[PDB]
RNA sequence: CGGCCCCCUGGACGAAGACUGACGCUCAGGUGCGAAAGCGUGGGGAGCAAACAGGAUUAGAUACCCUGGUAGUCCACGCCGUAAACGAUGUCGACUUGGAGGUUGUGCCCUUGAGGCGUGGCUUCCGGAGCUAACGCGUUAAGUCGACCGCCUGGGGAGUAC
C-alpha cells in the first residue's frame, strides 16, 4: 500500500485513500488470519461452513422473497 | 395438424428477441403502470416513465404500440426489459446514418462538460460527449445563449461504451475494458450511467462498456446511514456520476454521486 | 366451440419459463421456443371442448358452479364472468377450509347476511361513531372474503379454476369431498388433483378472460335447457 | 466475461508481461478470478505465468520488497 | 346395520409451564359387515367425546373391499410402518384367526374366516391401518379378468 | 456386472409400471422372448417386439387399466445364487390362481397350470401377479 | 508410459496383421515389456508406492491373459512364454 | 497431495476408427498401501511445543491465561498398523420423473459477440415417485432388482481377561 501525496492534496484525503488502499490490500485481515494456529480441520471447517451459509444466504432466501410479507 | 407446425416456425418468422417490432398494444393503463402483450407468454408490467415524453405527461393510450425488449425470461412471473431501452437502438441507427452522408443532423444544445465534453441531449435523451466535441474549433458554448439551438456534429463516439461528443453552432463547418482503463481515470471525470440494481449497500451504475461502478451509500445525498439508497435514487436511470477512484488490478471503480 | 385460433390470438399457447415446469405436464407440452415452454394447442381444445361440455351437463341438471381465481390480475374478470350466468365464485384468497369446513363458514355467511341487512332494509341509523366504523369494517372484510358463496347455500357440485398450483387448497378440498374439478393448468402446475385438466396459460389476462367466457356461455347454455 | 476465451489464445505467455499486470495487484498479488471474471482453465495458466515472471524479476513478487 | 368397534383407548400427555395436561386417544372402527371398513382416531380430553370423535372420523372415509364369501380372496400382506401384517384366507369354521386390533377390524369388515399373523410391530393404530392397506390392495378374480382382458374361467 | 438378465428385464418392466411407461426396451435373450410371450399370452402386456439382426432390443409394451399397472408384482424365484426347481405336485399357486407362475420345463417355458396340465414340473422362473 | 515406437514394433512381431493390435499375445507382450522398464524405475524409486499399485495392476492383468491363452490355446500360450521368458 | 523449474513415473477422460472375442464380477485365507502420535539408528533444529519451570487466576488450579521451554514436529532408512481412517452408507452391473450450478473434454452452427443447439466424464445443492422409526435419501438412492463378500443378535462386565 505504497502511496505519494499528489501536488495541493488535502493531508485528510491522503489518510482516506491510504486507508481505501490498506484495505483492497486485505492487510489487517490477513495479519488477524496469522496471529494464531488455525488446524487445517478448523480452517476447512469454516471454509465450508461459510460457503454453506452463502449458499444458504442466495437461494432460500429468494425463494422467501417471491411471497409477500404482508 | 402440421398446421400447428408450421404455425410455430410461421410465429417464430413473425417476432425476433430484441425490442425491435412494435408489437405490444397497451392494453390497460392505470398510474403508475402501463402494461403491453407483444405475442409474450404473459405482460408486461411497464413503468409509466419508460412512457412520458420530456415534460412528464403520458402521450400512449390503449391500443397504441412500442416494442420493449428480451432475452430474460420469467423473473418468478412476468415478462420483458423495458421498451425504453428499446429506442436506445433507433437513436442509434440515427447515429449510424450520419456515416452515409458523414453528417447527422437534428438539433444539439451543449451548455457544459460533467466530464470534459459538452452535453448534448437529442429529443427525450440527453447525452455526454468528449469536450472537444462541443465546438468545433475552440469557441466555447459559455459565451452563446445558454441551452443554445444548433444540432450536433459528431466529434467523438467511444464505440462500445456510450459516450458521443456533438458539435454545436458553426454550420458551415462540415481483457478490453481493463488494460486501458486511463480514459475516464484522471480524478473526477463525470460520467452519465444507468443503474443497474440497488444492493441495500450500493446502487451499481456501470455504462462505460464492461465496467462495474458503485456508489455504495456514503455519499448518495448528503445524509450518511439512513439512507437507504433504493428511496433517494432510482432503478434503471442514468445519473450524474464520475469515478473518484479506479483500481484496473481488482476492476473495483469506486464512482460517487454526492458531487 | 372455441377455436384455436382464437385461443393462439389470447395466449394460451404461451407457458412458463423452462426451469420453473412440472415433468406431469410434458404430455400437454408441445415445445420450447425462447426458453419457454409452449403448450400444445393440438392436445389442448379437445380436452377444453370436453370440459365444457361436462360443465353443461352438470347446469342441465340444475349443479351449482364455483369460479375460482385469487391471481388479482383476473378477480374482476372472474366475478364478471360468475356473475353472468349467475353462478357462485371465490375471486378473493380462498378461505383454509371453505368447502370441508363448510358449517362453520356456513355460520360465517350468516352473518355477513345479517350484517348486510342491517346495514340496507332496516334503515335505523343512529349508531355509536366507532362501533358503526368497526361494523362497516367488517361487513366490508365478509363482502370481501364470501361476496360470491353467500346464496350458494350447501356445497357446489363443481369447481372452476384458473390456477391449480395457486388454488391447491381449494383443489385439495374439491379431492377430500370428490367435488368434480375444472383446472386451468400451466406448465408450472400439477394436474394430478385435476379432475378435468386444461393445459393452458393461467398468468395471461385475455387468454383468462376468454377460459372463463366460453365457461359461461356453457353454464348459460345449460340453464337454458 | 474472459479475455483469453474471446482471443482464442493455447497458452498464456509469462514474457507478456503487459497482458499479466493487468491480472496483478497495486500490491503485487494476483488478481481473483471473481473480479476479473477469467475462466477457471485460463486462471490457473495465469497464475503460473506471474509466478514463473516473478522469478525471472520481470514481474515483482511485492510492492514493498527490494 | 353399521357395527363399531373401540379398539383402543390411550391416555396421552402434553407437558406445559404447569405440569401435565392430559388427554385421551381412542381407536375405533366400524364396518356394515360387508366389504365397508373404516377407522377412526379421534382424540378429547374426556374419553367418550374421543371416542364418539373417532367414531364419526371412521363413519367417513370408509373403503371397500372384494369378499370372496366370508374369507379372503388369496393370501395378502400389508405394511404400515412397523406392522407389517400376513393375512391368508380360510375354510368356513375356522374363524378369524387373528390378534388385537387386527382382528376387530376384520370383524367389522365380515370377514368370518382369517388366518392372520402380525409380525413386527403391533402397536394398535398402526397395526389396524396395515390391516385396511392389506383389504384394499386385494384384489377379485372378475377384478384380475377385467385388468387382464380375459374371462374368469380363463383365469379359474 | 450383469449375472441375471430375466431378473434385470423383470426389474425394468416393473420400474415402467411404477413410471406410467407405455413400452420398454432391453437386449434381448431367447428366453427372455419365451418369457415376453407367456407374459403376453396370460394378458399381463400388450404386445412384445424383437428388432435387430447384430444386437436385438426387446421391446415390450405395458398395459395399463383404469390408470394403475396391470402387473402388479413380479418377482424372480430362481436365481443364479440359489435355483428353485419344482416337481408337477410341489408346482406354486400364485394369487391363489389369480397370478401366474412362469415355469420352464422340458417342453418350452409355460404358466404353471399349463405345466400341471401338462404332468410336468421345472424350473420356477418368476412370479407374476 | 512405453513410447509409441516401441509399441507399434511390439505389436508387429507379435501381431499376426501387424494392424491388429487387441490381440492376446500382443496385449502380453506390450504389458511385459512395459513392466520390464518400469523395474529399473522401482529399482531407483523403491518409496514410488502410488506407481507402483499401476505396475502392479499391470502385472496382474498379464496374468490374467496368460491364465486365458492357457485354456483357450496351449501351443500358443507356451510359444509366447517361451519368447517372452516368463516362468509361468 | 498446494511456490517455481527439470528428470523418472502411475492413473483418468474425450475423439473417432481398427483389433481381441466373455478374456468378466466378487473374494474367506494371503499380499500390499495405510493420518497423527509413537519407536529404532544416523543427521538436522528457525518457528511451534507434550513434559518441565516460574508468574497469575482460584477455596484449591498438578488446568484454562502469561513468560520461558525439552522430546517431537523436519530429512534419510527401518518398524508401528491404528483414528469420528466418516458419506458413521462394501464392491460390480442394470433400470426408474425434474431443476439450478461447478469443472473438464468434444461434434455441429453465420463464433455475424462474451454466444446457439447438442453429446460424453467427474462433481455441489434442491426436490418428485418410491423408500424410511422418523430425521431424511432421492439417477452420485437410503428407490426398483441381481452377483459376491464383510458384519450384527439386550445393556453393562468388555473390545477386557486367558
Amino acid at each position: 500500500p505504497v502511496i505519494k501525496v499528489r501536488e495541493n492534496e488535502p493531508f485528510d484525503v491522503a489518510l482516506r485513500r491510504f486507508k481505501r488502499s490498506c484495505e483492497k490490500a486485505g492487510v489487517l485481515a490477513e495479519v488477524r488470519r496469522r496471529e494464531f494456529y488455525e488446524k487445517p480441520t478448523t480452517e476447512r471447517k469454516r471454509a465450508k461452513a461459510s460457503a454453506v451459509k452463502r449458499h444458504a444466504k442466495k437461494l432460500a432466501r429468494e425463494n422467501a422473497r417471491r411471497t409477500r410479507l404482508y | 395438424e402440421s398446421f400447428a407446425q408450421l404455425f410455430e416456425e410461421s410465429l417464430k418468422e413473425i417476432e425476433t428477441r430484441p425490442g425491435s417490432i412494435v408489437r405490444g398494444v397497451v392494453v390497460a393503463i392505470d398510474k403508475d403502470v402501463v402494461l403491453v402483450d407483444a405475442g409474450l407468454k404473459s405482460e408486461s408490467a411497464i413503468p409509466a416513465e419508460q412512457f412520458k415524453n420530456a415534460q412528464g405527461e403520458l402521450e400512449i393510450q390503449v391500443g397504441d404500440e412500442v416494442d420493449v425488449a428480451l432475452d430474460a425470461v420469467e423473473d418468478g412471473f412476468g415478462e420483458t426489459l423495458l421498451s425504453r431501452e428499446k429506442a436506445k437502438r433507433h437513436e442509434a441507427w440515427i447515429t449510424l446514418e450520419k456515416a452515409y452522408e458523414d453528417a447527422e443532423t437534428v438539433t444539439g444544445v451543449i451548455n457544459g462538460k460533467v466530464k470534459g465534453g459538452f452535453t448534448v441531449e437529442l429529443n427525450g435523451i440527453r447525452a455526454f460527449l468528449p469536450g472537444s466535441l462541443v465546438d468545433v474549433r475552440p469557441v466555447r458554448d459559455t459565451l452563446h445563449l445558454e441551452g443554445k439551438e444548433l444540432e450536433f456534429k459528431v466529434i467523438k463516439l467511444d464505440q462500445k461504451r456510450n459516450n458521443v461528443v456533438v458539435s454545436r453552432r458553426a454550420v458551415i463547418e462540415s481483457e478490453d475494458p481493463w488494460v486501458a482503463i486511463a480514459k475516464r481515470y484522471p480524478e473526477g471525470t463525470k460520467l452519465t450511467g444507468r443503474v443497474t440494481n440497488l444492493t441495500d449497500y450500493g446502487c451499481f451504475v456501470e455504462i462505460e462498456e464492461g465496467v462495474e461502478g458503485l456508489v455504495h451509500v456514503s455519499e448518495m445525498d448528503w445524509t450518511n446511514k439512513n439512507i437507504h439508497p433504493s428511496k433517494v435514487v432510482n432503478v434503471g436511470d442514468v445519473v450524474e456520476v464520475m469515478v473518484l477512484d479506479i483500481d484496473e488490478e481488482r476492476r473495483r471503480i469506486s464512482l460517487g454521486l454526492k458531487q | 366451440t372455441v377455436s384455436m385460433r382464437d385461443m393462439l390470438k389470447a395466449g394460451v399457447h404461451f407457458g412458463h419459463q423452462t426451469r420453473y415446469w412440472n415433468p406431469k405436464m410434458k404430455p400437454f407440452i408441445f415445445g420450447a421456443r425462447n426458453k419457454v415452454h409452449i403448450i400444445n394447442l393440438e392436445k389442448t381444445v379437445p380436452m377444453f371442448n370436453e370440459a365444457l361440455a361436462e360443465l353443461n351437463k352438470i347446469a342441465s341438471r340444475k349443479g351449482k358452479i364455483l369460479f375460482v381465481g385469487t391471481k388479482r390480475a383476473a378477480s374482476e374478470a372472474v366475478k364478471d364472468a360468475a356473475l353472468s350466468c349467475d353462478q357462485f365464485f371465490v375471486n378473493h384468497r380462498w378461505l383454509g377450509g371453505m368447502l370441508t369446513n363448510w358449517k362453520t363458514v356456513r355460520q360465517s355467511i350468516k352473518r355477513l347476511k345479517d350484517l348486510e341487512t342491517q346495514s340496507q332494509d332496516g334503515t335505523f341509523d343512529k349508531l355509536t361513531k366507532k362501533e358503526a366504523l368497526m361494523r362497516t369494517r367488517e361487513l366490508e372484510k365478509l363482502e370481501n372474503s364470501l361476496g360470491g358463496i353467500k346464496d350458494m347455500g350447501g356445497l357446489p357440485d363443481a369447481l372452476f379454476v384458473i390456477d391449480a398450483d395457486h388454488e391447491h387448497i381449494a383443489i385439495k378440498e374439491a379431492n377430500n369431498l370428490g367435488i368434480p374439478v375444472f383446472a386451468i393448468v400451466d406448465t408450472n402446475s400439477d394436474p394430478d388433483g385435476v379432475d378435468f385438466v386444461i393445459p393452458g396459460n393461467d398468468d395471461a389476462i385475455r387468454a383468462v378472460t376468454l377460459y372463463l367466457g366460453a365457461v359461461a356461455a356453457t353454464v348459460r347454455e345449460g340453464r337454458s335447457q | 466475461f474472459c479475455r483469453f476465451t474471446a482471443e482464442g489464445v493455447q497458452e498464456i505467455d509469462y514474457k507478456d508481461i503487459a497482458t499479466l499486470k493487468n491480472y496483478i495487484t497495486e500490491s503485487g498479488k494476483i488478481v481473483p478470478s471473481r473480479i476479473t471474471g477469467t475462466r477457471a482453465k485460463y486462471q490457473r495458466q495465469l497464475a503460473r505465468a506471474i509466478k514463473r515472471a516473478r522469478y525471472l524479476s520481470l514481474l515483482p513478487y511485492t510492492d514493498r520488497h527490494q | 346395520e353399521l357395527q363399531e368397534k373401540l379398539i383402543a383407548v390411550n391416555r396421552v400427555s402434553k407437558t406445559v409451564k404447569g405440569g401435565r395436561i392430559f388427554s385421551f386417544t381412542a381407536l375405533t372402527v366400524v364396518g356394515d359387515g360387508n366389504g365397508r371398513v373404516g377407522f377412526g382416531y379421534g382424540k378429547a380430553r374426556e374419553v367418550p367425546a374421543a371416542i364418539q370423535k373417532a367414531m364419526e372420523k371412521a363413519r367417513r372415509n370408509m373403503i371397500n373391499v372384494a369378499l370372496n364369501n366370508g374369507t379372503l380372496q388369496h393370501p395378502v400382506k400389508g405394511v404400515h410402518t412397523g406392522s407389517r401384517v400376513f393375512m391368508q384366507p380360510a375354510s368356513e369354521g375356522t374363524g378369524i384367526i387373528a390378534g388385537g386390533a387386527m382382528r376387530a377390524v376384520l370383524e367389522v369388515a365380515g370377514v368370518h374366516n382369517v388366518l392372520a399373523k402380525a409380525y413386527g410391530s403391533t402397536n394398535p393404530i398402526n397395526v389396524v391401518r396395515a390391516t385396511i392397506d392389506g383389504l384394499e390392495n386385494m384384489n377379485s378374480p372378475e377384478m384380475v379378468a377385467a385388468k387382464r382382458g380375459k374371462s374368469v374361467e380363463e383365469i379359474l | 456386472s450383469m449375472q441375471d438378465p430375466i431378473a434385470d428385464m423383470l426389474t425394468r418392466i416393473r420400474n415402467g409400471q411404477a413410471a406410467n411407461k407405455a413400452a420398454v426396451t432391453m437386449p434381448s435373450s431367447k428366453l427372455k422372448v419365451a418369457i415376453a410371450n407367456v407374459l403376453k399370452e396370460e394378458g399381463f402386456i400388450e404386445d412384445f417386439k424383437v428388432e435387430g439382426d447384430t444386437k436385438p432390443e426387446l421391446e415390450l409394451t405395458l398395459k395399463y387399466f383404469q390408470g394403475k399397472a396391470v402387473v402388479e408384482s413380479i418377482q424372480r424365484v430362481s436365481r443364479p445364487g440359489l435355483r428353485i426347481y419344482k416337481r408337477k405336485d410341489e408346482l406354486p399357486k400364485v394369487m391363489a390362481g389369480l397370478g401366474i407362475a412362469v415355469v420352464s420345463t422340458s417342453k418350452g417355458v409355460m404358466t404353471d397350470r399349463a405345466a400341471r396340465q401338462a404332468g410336468l414340473g421345472g424350473e420356477i422362473i418368476c412370479y407374476v401377479a | 508410459s512405453l513410447s509409441t515406437e516401441a509399441t507399434a514394433k511390439i505389436v508387429s512381431e507379435f501381431g499376426r496383421d501387424a494392424n491388429d493390435t487387441g490381440s492376446t499375445e500382443v496385449q502380453v507382450a506390450l504389458l511385459t515389456a512395459q513392466i520390464n522398464h518400469l523395474q529399473g524405475h522401482f529399482a531407483e524409486h523403491k518409496k514410488d508406492h502410488h506407481s507402483r499399485r499401476g505396475l502392479l495392476r499391470m502385472v496382474s492383468q498379464r496374468r490374467k491373459l496368460l491364465d486365458y491363452l492357457k485354456r483357450k490355446d496351449v501351443a500358443r500360450y507356451t510359444q509366447l512364454i517361451e519368447r517372452l521368458g516368463l516362468r509361468r
